[PDB]
């Protein structure tokens, strides 16, 4: 119940992780999928989700 | 005159093109159809850019285009149409025709057209050959599928001339029949009239020499294509 709210959670480093991973994601997004379109002629399962 | 038919060969000649600027206006006046065969020289392959420009004034002055597959693309994009062709899906075809590797007959839209539409433009034909006639007009657009056989007389074939008997026969159909910038469906079967006669100018050595009749080339239009295309 209120005992295990999200605010009690220990996951500081959990946390730390999560502000890097957003921070590379924001860094690297487009250049992944350009790669992707790149080395990726058609999409298959398993590939990058592109585009639309 | 009721049609007026020039070549793009004239436009590497300033008096030609003054000459035949003022022939339009002559014929425009009295109530003729211009109707522009392009047939680009050797020059105006250099460079897409500079022939467009060249070529602007007198595709704006005509009611009647005739282009080939290349010079559409060469107008257009040649690049983009090129890979266009070249492109082979990597996993699995998305319809069954695709699997079968035959030769591209792409049918253009009207929308990559636009930019070489104009509003006093009645039939834009765009021909693969005599394999294929992509057809243009300002309600309709199509293709009319049609063949060719110059294996059957290896020794006598020769296709100079052919793009002549095409155009030829689209002329006689169009001055006797007015119902083809109209009617997709009549249009299609005169247009197989002119599929005819470039099939036959194919067989035989020499342009002029080679030019078939109308009695040949309906009787080959009747043979080729089955009754109810006629």
């Amino acid at each position: 119940g209120e005992d295990a709210t999200v605010d009690k959670m220990c996951l500081e480093r959990f946390k730390v992780f999560l502000k890097q991973y957003n921070e590379w994601v924001e860094a690297n997004k487009d250049r992944l999928e350009e790669d992707s379109y790149k080395y990726d002629q058609d999409f298959y399962p398993g590939r990058r989700i592109r585009g639309k | 005159a009721r049609i007026f038919h020039f070549n793009s060969e004239v436009l590497t000649s300033p008096t030609m093109e003054s000459t035949l600027f003022k022939a339009i206006q002559w014929s425009k006046k009295f109530g003729g159809l211009i109707f522009f065969d392009l047939n680009l020289p050797l020059p105006l392959w250099r460079s897409r850019n500079e022939t467009r420009k060249l070529i602007k004034k007198s595709w704006d002055e005509a009611n009647i285009i005739e282009v080939s597959q290349q010079e559409l693309e060469f107008l257009l994009d040649e690049e983009y149409y090129e890979r266009r062709r070249n492109y082979t899906p990597q996993y699995f075809a998305e319809d069954f025709e695709q699997t079968k590797n035959r030769r591209d007959y792409y049918h253009y839209t009207p929308e990559e057209i636009k930019p070489l539409w104009h509003d006093d433009l009645k039939l834009l034909v765009v021909t693969d050959g005599t394999l294929r006639l992509h057809y243009y007009t300002p309600k309709f657009d199509g293709v009319v599928v049609g063949t060719e056989d110059v294996l059957i007389t290896p020794f006598t074939c020769d296709r100079t001339g052919s793009g002549d008997a095409v155009v030829a026969g689209i002329m006689r159909k169009l001055t006797t029949c007015p119902e083809m910038f109209e009617d997709q469906d009549v249009l299609e079967r005169q247009l197989r009239f002119a599929v005819a006669a470039g099939i036959i100018s194919q067989w035989t050595i020499g342009a002029v020499r080679g030019f078939p009749t109308e009695s040949a080339t309906q009787n080959l239009k009747e043979q080729v294509y089955v009754p109810s295309m006629w």
